[PDB]
């Protein structure tokens, strides 16, 4: 029978305690270790409903990545209620890596498998599973970067397309490799590179997907930001424990084999996880270099007047929920009893 | 976007009365929500989303509907339940609300008592006249009062003012000042209002001639 | 809970801008939506704008041009900036929290909280006391002794004024208008009585005004006219 039931999931991970990266820190203290052959079975002969944006899992995942950072990291500057404390803020070791959420006893994991699942509704091809994928924490506007990939064709969703109001999750297929750096030896102008052939190819698939669901006689159009903090204005993430800003005016403007995105690096910033300010040390000489993996895109739609037959798309992000969701779309906790 | 229509625009209802208001919308809605709002005072949400009543809203307010139709339904009217009520949808911004549907207390139809002020003749040394019709203690609340300058309707240049509905008899009052230059007062004779309501079978019209006191 | 706590406002010149601030609780500055709705006198609300929890800014087409919304994450408050006033921008300005169906466990739309309102007056008239003009008696107009004599309070600003009869001892009978705004920026209404006719010959009306923005107070006698 079992019903949807919330519950404390517990984590699990191959995070190492002899490395004082700040995950593997965490995942330590609070995950077990992975299954080496985890076990998945098939529900033959069942129907069961789905809803990616009204997932309990995603607020657990939500609570600990806040937790992660409000005791990992150590600013030398923070104002919290009109307060300010100041602190040693010794760089540190940043890069997430891989958690997977499981069932306690008495409850279990349901797993949608299929093809082209919007996000809503039935899902025919159903599968139990006791932990979900790793899931790396990636906190990012305004591209999901290490995130899990659609096998088949791009997948765009959305808890009501008709509703501007609504973000746009994109699932792309082909990932799109970026590599950001902070030249060696201005310490904090920064930049990124990325193929511009793969960018406007994926631009221009994601215009189809979104011709199938707003209509064919509809001209699609991509756009900045319209305004709004600098990190969600900016393609904004972390790099090395840096905190980098990237002008992505390039990737969104749409009707050189490389694209150079200017960034820049930031010691005071917006924390994304509570009301206040933070202050950083301002970064390493030397070599400060990451390459991720392009895999999603959070869009919004302008729509706010009568339909001129074009819709307007831009850059999103800044609740870091819609980037779990991207990963916890397809499962759901039940209580097996 | 959508547009949104209220009916009825006033609900007359004695305590005890089952109430029930409707919001009309022009394309297809999931949902709308209620606000009540009195003088004075920011609107208050009555009903949440799909669904229910918010805190402090007691048992009496229910509401319900899909598509084109929603309604608001009070099972039994109490005395702090007159007011103003409002819908209110999401399907995309621009958020419209609904023109509103007042909600007073019921009584027994009474006609105003109509009369006409001429302009004072300290006012028309300032260059200017205005003209006053007072509609006195009436019900229901829809009036209609037409402007008559030697049988020239005035339109556009008049205001009109109405009075909370009285707690104790509960009935309104009516004002309507129609403004003239003192040449154009000082040019025509006759000046009447013509008031139209539902507690008179054919439409009363006070009057006066300037010069005739 | 749970409160939002406006400020900004009062009055302003055509052609200039007003920023409204509004501080939200910790909470609801993390988790809701927040609106900033319009409402002119004798109106509906209008929707102007809102400021999603992530960030995202959106405005009503028709003010986009002129409208400005922004967050300060610091101290956990929003503002607007209006450009351009007009006497048309004049009305009460709210602020106001809505979960939108993005705050579990309940996912509920409906604006729950709402701030005290920021008053803002667009006009280009100055501080002015009124003129105050008698409604004078009838001949013998309702049966009986009822009669209708009141004030003319006409060209003050800003509001408001008060109106009393008779140094407040005339209470039965009395209607005071609402204030209208005329279509040269300044406000103007009446207040009536209706008293009997008997008494117009010896009963003494006085309709008591003040217009305290001004320090203008006047006592008028309203008695029939001399014919
Ligand atoms: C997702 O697909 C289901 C099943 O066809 C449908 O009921 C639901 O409305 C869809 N939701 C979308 C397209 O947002
Ligand atoms: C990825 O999806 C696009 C359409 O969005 C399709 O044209 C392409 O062939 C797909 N490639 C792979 C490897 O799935
Ligand atoms: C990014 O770096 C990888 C090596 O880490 C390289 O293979 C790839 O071509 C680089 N891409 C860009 C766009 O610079
Ligand atoms: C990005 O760069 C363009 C010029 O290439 C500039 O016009 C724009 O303002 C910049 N935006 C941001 C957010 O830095
Ligand atoms: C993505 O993964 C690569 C390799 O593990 C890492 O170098 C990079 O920092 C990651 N990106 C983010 C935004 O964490
Ligand atoms: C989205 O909302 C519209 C009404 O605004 C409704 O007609 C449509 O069915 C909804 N689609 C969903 C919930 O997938
Ligand atoms: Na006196």
């Amino acid at each position: 029978v079992w019903k949807e039931a919330t519950t404390t999931l517990f984590c699990a991970s191959d995070a190492k305690a002899y490395d004082t990266e700040v995950h593997n820190v965490w995942a330590t203290h609070a995950c077990v270790p992975t299954d080496p052959n985890p076990q998945e079975v098939k529900l033959e002969n069942v129907t069961e409903n789905f809803n990616m944006w009204k997932n309990n899992m995603v607020e657990q995942m939500h609570e600990d990545i806040i937790s992660l950072w409000d005791q990992s990291l150590k600013p030398c500057v923070k104002l919290t209620g009109g307060s300010v404390i100041t602190q040693a803020c010794p760089k540190v070791s940043f890069e997430p890596i891989p958690i997977h959420y499981c069932a306690p006893a008495g409850f279990a994991i349901l797993k949608c498998n299929d093809k082209k699942f919007n996000g809503t509704g039935p899902c025919t091809n159903v599968s139990t599973v006791q932990c979900t994928h790793g899931i790396r924490p990636v906190v990012s506007t305004q591209l999901l970067l290490n995130g899990s990939l659609a096998e088949e064709e791009i997948v765009i969703r959305s808890e009501n397309f008709t509703n501007n109001a609504k973000t746009i999750i994109v699932q792309l297929n082909e990932s799109v490799v970026i590599n950001c750096t902070r030249p060696n030896n201005d310490i904090r102008q920064a930049h990124c590179n990325l193929s511009k052939t793969q960018w406007e190819n994926t631009l221009e698939q994601i215009a189809i997907k979104l011709k199938e669901q707003f209509g064919n006689n509809k001209t699609i159009i991509f756009n900045p930001s319209s305004g709004g903090d600098p990190e969600i204005v900016t393609h904004s993430f972390n790099c090395g424990g840096e905190f980098f800003y990237c002008n992505s005016t390039q990737l969104f403007t749409w009707n050189g084999r490389n694209i150079t995105l200017p960034c820049r690096i930031k010691q005071i910033i917006n924390m994304w996880q509570e009301v206040g300010k933070a202050m950083y040390a301002p970064p390493i000489r030397g070599q400060i270099r990451c390459s991720s993996n392009i895999t999603g895109l959070l869009l919004t739609r302008d729509g706010g007047k009568d339909t001129n037959g074009t819709e307007i798309f831009r850059p999103g992000g800044g609740d870091m929920r819609d980037n779990w969701r991207s990963e916890l779309y397809k499962y759901k906790v039940v209580k097996i009893e | 976007e959508i547009v949104l229509t209220q009916s009825p625009a006033t609900l007359s209802l004695s305590p005890g009365e089952r109430a029930t208001l409707s919001c009309r919308a022009s394309q297809g809605l999931n949902f709308v929500v209620w606000y009540q709002q009195k003088r004075g005072q920011a609107p208050r949400l009555l009903i949440h989303a799909p669904s229910g009543r918010a805190p402090g809203v007691p048992d009496r307010f229910s509401a319900r509907g899909s598509g084109t139709e929603f309604s608001l339904v009070i099972s039994s009217v109490e005395p702090d339940d007159f007011a103003i009520y409002y819908c209110q949808e999401y399907s995309s911004t621009p958020y419209n609300f609904g023109p509103g549907t007042r909600v007073d207390r019921k009584r027994t139809v009474a006609a105003p008592s109509v009369f006409i002020f001429p302009p004072s003749d300290e006012q028309l040394k300032s260059g200017t006249a205005s003209v006053v019709c007072l509609l006195n203690n009436f019900y229901p609340r829809e009036a209609k009062v037409q402007w008559k300058v030697d049988n020239a309707l005035q339109s556009g240049n008049s205001q009109e003012s109405v009075t909370e509905q009285d707690s104790k008899d509960s009935t309104y009052s009516l004002s309507s000042t129609l403004t003239l230059s003192k040449a154009d007062y000082e040019k025509h004779k006759v000046y009447a209002c013509e008031v139209t309501h539902q507690g008179l079978r054919s439409p009363v019209t006070k009057s006066f001639n300037r010069g005739e006191c | 809970q749970g409160q939002l706590v406006q400020s900004g406002g009062g009055l302003k010149k055509p052609g200039t801008s007003v920023t409204i601030s509004c501080l939200a609780s910790e909470y609801t500055f993390n988790e809701f939506v927040i609106h900033w709705i319009r409402q002119a006198p004798g109106q509906g609300p209008l929707w102007l704008g809102l400021i999603k929890r992530s960030g995202r800014l959106m405005t009503a087409y028709n003010f986009q041009d002129r409208l400005s919304l922004r967050r300060d994450r610091s101290t956990g408050t929003v503002f607007m900036e209006l450009r351009g006033l007009r006497p048309d921008d004049t009305a009460v300005y709210y602020c106001a929290r809505d979960g939108l169906g993005e705050v579990a466990p309940d996912y509920r739309y409906g604006i729950d909280v709402w701030g005290q309102g920021s008053t803002v007056i667009v006009t280009s008239a100055s501080t002015k006391g009124p003129s105050v003009f008698p409604l004078a008696p009838s001949s013998k107009s309702t049966s009986g002794g009822t009669a209708a004599l009141g004030c003319l309070v006409k060209d003050y600003f800003p509001e408001p004024v008060t109106v009393s009869w008779n140094s407040g001892a005339l209470t039965s009978g009395v209607h005071t208008f609402p204030a209208v705004l005329q279509s040269s920026g300044l406000y103007s209404l009446s207040s009536v009585v209706t008293v009997p006719s008997s008494s117009l010959g010896t009963q003494t009306y006085i309709c008591n005004v003040n217009h305290k923005p001004s320090n203008t107070k006047v006592d008028k006698k309203a008695e029939p006219k001399s014919c």
